[PDB]
């Protein structure tokens, strides 16, 4: 058993810690904590009380199946990435193989004046690898800063010591 | 995003860059005006049968792009102008053949365009219909590149007179 972190919280509206920091449960959790958040009803809080409890575990957390993801989710994630207010000078593929996601990323890198490092599915043989590039839609005179890589090789994984195959954006960005 | 950089300026306060062009050259210079030369010639663009003004900066614009040695022997005057432009200004006069024509767009009462062309010298007249017509005068044939006209409505004035914004745009061969 390992303890992450503890803090002193209160259910009162204006309870203040001895150091002056706030102790209201939503503000206290949203200010200093990094793992949990809370929501408090605004009508029963005045008379609400608490007790002593031990080992309250979370049950029901599940991320579903990560193998299949809808294209709409990828589009929303790309749109979120487009609006992030930060410096980044290279957009990597990071494994997405959907054509629409790659097209949106290509639209991204031609708008911030940066350079992408996308790729295609490594399982494709040499014959059908060529049609995939124009299937992506990157080819043209607009997305002039991107680049497409292919890598039909199987290596030994660093963690599981198994025969796995993965793309090639990371090495290209490391070289850059 | 606030990090995006657009391509062509609109009306918002911002700084934008254009796509990386290759088939274009530039030159800079400051006029001296110690002794001005003059002389007739034959070129592309420019108002025919009217004295122009040529400096070391706008000679690529008012006098058009250079002609081609392959197309007959009409390439002499632009080379001569370049040779003597690195010293002072100029007062070249352009002359055109009789069969040279300039485009004209004429509008009806309902607002339907009707393309047409007319030779130089002759004044433009309007028939019983076709309320007003607008034509270019720079003399460029508008074949390479192409110039397009865009008309959009706008806010009326205090007296109630209708006003519409008129926009003239140029489309390059590539697509920009």
């Amino acid at each position: 058993v390992t303890t992450l972190e503890t803090h002193t919280v209160s259910l009162a509206e204006e309870a203040k810690d001895d150091m002056g920091r706030l102790c209201y449960l939503p503000t206290a959790l949203e200010a200093r904590s990094k793992y949990l958040r809370a929501v408090v009803n605004e009508e029963l809080i005045s008379t609400a009380k608490v007790t002593n409890k031990k080992s309250l575990a979370f049950t029901g957390g599940t991320n579903g199946d990560q193998s299949k993801i809808s294209t709409a989710a990828y589009l929303r994630a790309v749109k979120v990435l487009n609006n992030a207010p930060y410096m980044y000078t290279a957009v990597l593929g990071l494994g997405c193989y959907d054509n629409a996601a790659i097209t949106a990323l290509g639209k991204i890198c031609a708008d911030r004046l940066i350079d992408g490092f996308f790729d295609v599915k490594p399982t494709l043989t040499y014959a059908e690898a060529l049609p995939a590039v124009e299937d992506t839609g990157l080819l043209g005179t607009d997305y002039v800063s991107c680049s497409v890589y292919h890598y039909p090789f199987s290596c030994k994984d660093k963690w599981t010591q198994s025969r796995v195959v993965f793309g090639l954006s990371g090495v290209a960005y490391a070289a850059k | 995003s606030q990090y995006s950089i657009q391509q062509s300026l609109g009306n918002a306060s911002g700084v934008a860059v254009s796509p990386i062009n290759a088939d274009a050259t530039l030159s800079t210079g400051v006029a001296l005006n110690s002794s001005l030369w003059a002389g007739i010639g034959v070129f592309a663009r420019g108002k025919p049968f009217t004295v122009l003004a040529v400096t070391e900066s706008n000679y690529e614009d008012v006098l058009g792009e250079p002609l081609k040695p392959s197309s007959g022997s009409q390439f002499e005057p632009i080379r001569h102008v370049y040779e003597a432009i690195q010293q002072t200004s100029g007062y070249v006069v352009r002359a055109v053949p009789d069969d040279a024509k300039f485009p004209i767009i004429m509008f009806d009462e309902s607002g339907e365009p009707a393309y047409s062309a007319l030779p130089y010298g002759s004044e433009i007249e309007l028939d019983s219909g076709e309320a007003f017509a607008i034509y270019v005068d720079d003399g460029d044939p508008c074949i390479s590149p192409t110039r397009e006209l865009t008309i959009e409505t706008a806010t009326a004035d205090s007296a109630g007179n209708e006003r519409f914004l008129l926009k003239l745009t140029q489309t390059t061969s590539l697509g920009v």
